[PDB]
């Protein structure tokens, strides 16, 4: 003859729950990416340069070695 | 469920979503909304459920 006992929410309420789109924004400015990117391909192409120019001296020390035993 | 509701589907809130161009995007995006509003609808009968005989 005890209380009615029965599956029920609790006293007050059950927390709120989240349902709405959450997507953050989560990036840099496009302005940015850009910059590095260029700044990258600046680096890259002076690094290009010294190490080319160091190779076609070192071509053309192999050639006149070439020259010298040639004959 | 708004225009002609059947069980208790009168004392819930929920939006319905509508989409614009008729396509298969739009109809995802109609599906993704409606399990948020489902979500939206299960809070409220969580915390409405009433005593009583089944």
């Amino acid at each position: 003859a005890s209380k009615v006992k029965q599956d029920m929410p609790p006293p007050g309420g059950y927390g709120p729950i989240d349902y709405k789109r959450n997507l953050p924004r989560r990036g840099l400015s496009g302005y940015s990416m850009f910059a590095v990117g260029i700044g990258t391909l600046l680096f890259g192409y002076w690094s290009m340069m010294k190490w080319n120019r160091e190779r076609r001296r070192l071509q053309i020390e192999d050639f006149e070695a070439r020259i010298a035993l040639m004959p | 469920r708004k225009t002609q509701p059947y069980d208790v589907y009168d004392q819930v809130e929920f939006d319905v979503p509508i989409g614009s161009r008729g396509d298969c995007y739009d109809r995802y995006l109609c599906r993704v909304e409606e399990m948020r509003q489902s979500l939206r609808i299960i809070s409220q009968c969580l915390n409405k459920m009433p005593p009583g005989e089944i």
